[PDB]
């Protein structure tokens, strides 16, 4: 992970 | 709660440059970097904004810094606008956050175009406001968000933002 979103 | 937390629910988050669905390069909590289709241009803009060689990745603090500036910038847009400022001034603090939210989304010019709804809000006509706001293109294109914002306008409460749960779709 480490990135965010939300997709 | 408040505007900051509110927009965090409605905007989402990236620590790395992302090409969003409208064809824009984006980062942080809905921070636009460039309309240009060049990733390198996105990076140049980002690097200039942060003051370092990011390679397209930023820290939470940096995201929060861009966020705080973007929120201030939405307030300035409100106060500079002849249609928005009076309304903003008349509103309580909960409903003010709803208005900052909209501006943060679609810009002062876009929000200033909601002529009748703005009038109803000035006149404290909360239900008519809600019904009128729901008639918009805005409401059709981003309904989940617009419903929460509209509800906040209707009630002057944080109820639409209380007791929401995440469902993955990132991490
Ligand atoms: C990220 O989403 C996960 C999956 O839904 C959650 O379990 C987790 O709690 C979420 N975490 C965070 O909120 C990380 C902190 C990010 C805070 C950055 C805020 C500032 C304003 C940029
Ligand atoms: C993130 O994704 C989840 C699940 O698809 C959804 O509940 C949430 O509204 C999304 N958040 C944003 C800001 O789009
Ligand atoms: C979640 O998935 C999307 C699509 O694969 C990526 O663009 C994003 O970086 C994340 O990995
Ligand atoms: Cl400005």
């Amino acid at each position: 992970x480490y990135x965010x979103x939300y997709x | 709660m408040n505007i900051f937390e509110m927009l965090r629910i409605d905007e989402g988050l990236r620590l790395k440059i992302y090409k969003d669905t409208e064809g824009y390069y984006t980062i942080g909590i809905g921070h636009l970097l460039t309309k240009s289709p060049s990733l390198n241009a996105a990076k140049s803009e980002l690097d200039k904004a942060i003051g370092r060689n990011t390679n397209g990745v930023i820290t939470k603090d940096e995201a929060e810094k861009l966020f705080n500036q973007d929120v201030d910038a939405a307030v300035r847009g409100i106060l500079r606008n002849a249609k928005l400022k009076p309304v903003y001034d008349s509103l309580d603090a909960v409903r003010r956050a709803a208005l900052i939210n909209m501006v943060f989304q679609m810009g002062e010019t876009g929000v200033a175009g909601f002529t009748n709804s703005l009038r109803m809000l000035q006149q404290k006509r909360w239900d008519e406001a809600a019904v009128n706001l729901a008639k918009s293109r805005w409401y059709n294109q981003t309904p989940n968000r617009a419903k929460r914002v509209i509800t906040t306008f209707r009630t002057g409460t944080w109820d639409a933002y209380k007791n929401l749960c995440a469902h993955x779709a990132x991490x």
